[PDB]
């Protein structure tokens, strides 16, 4: 059947978690840092 | 470099607290080397006036 199989296979993906735990929690630090460095960066004036 | 401290509350703390050399001599010599450097020409210029 296409539908059960549709489900199954959108339901069956590994996605992340294939990885080591080294690896895993190396990478949702680095997503974390990006995003935080993107939301609060700051430049400022030359001059003051 | 997102972690700016002011002088007031948490600089004069990381010296009258710590007692790690390292973070004792990063505080007492960036204090000098980033606002310290900025008052020079202007201190110059109240002396005269
Ligand atoms: C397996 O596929 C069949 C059709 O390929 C699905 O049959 C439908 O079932 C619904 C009710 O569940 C009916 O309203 C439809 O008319 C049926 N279609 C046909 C063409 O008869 C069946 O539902 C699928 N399996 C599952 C678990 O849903
Ligand atoms: C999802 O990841 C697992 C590993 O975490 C893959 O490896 C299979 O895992 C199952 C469940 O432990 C074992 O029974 C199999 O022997 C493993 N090896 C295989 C199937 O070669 C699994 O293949 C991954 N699935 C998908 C769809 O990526």
């Amino acid at each position: 059947n296409l539908t059960v199989k549709l489900q199954l296979q959108a339901l069956q993906q590994n996605g992340s978690s294939v990885l080591s735990e080294d690896k895993s929690k190396r990478l949702n630090t680095i997503l974390n840092t990006m995003s935080t460095i993107y939301s609060t960066g700051k430049v400022c004036n030359p001059d003051n | 470099p997102q972690e700016c401290l002011l002088l007031e509350p948490g600089l004069n703390e990381i010296m009258a607290n710590s007692l790690d050399y390292n973070e004792r001599l990063w505080a007492w010599e960036s204090w000098r080397s980033e606002v310290g450097k900025q008052l020079r020409p202007l201190y110059e210029e109240y002396v005269v006036l």
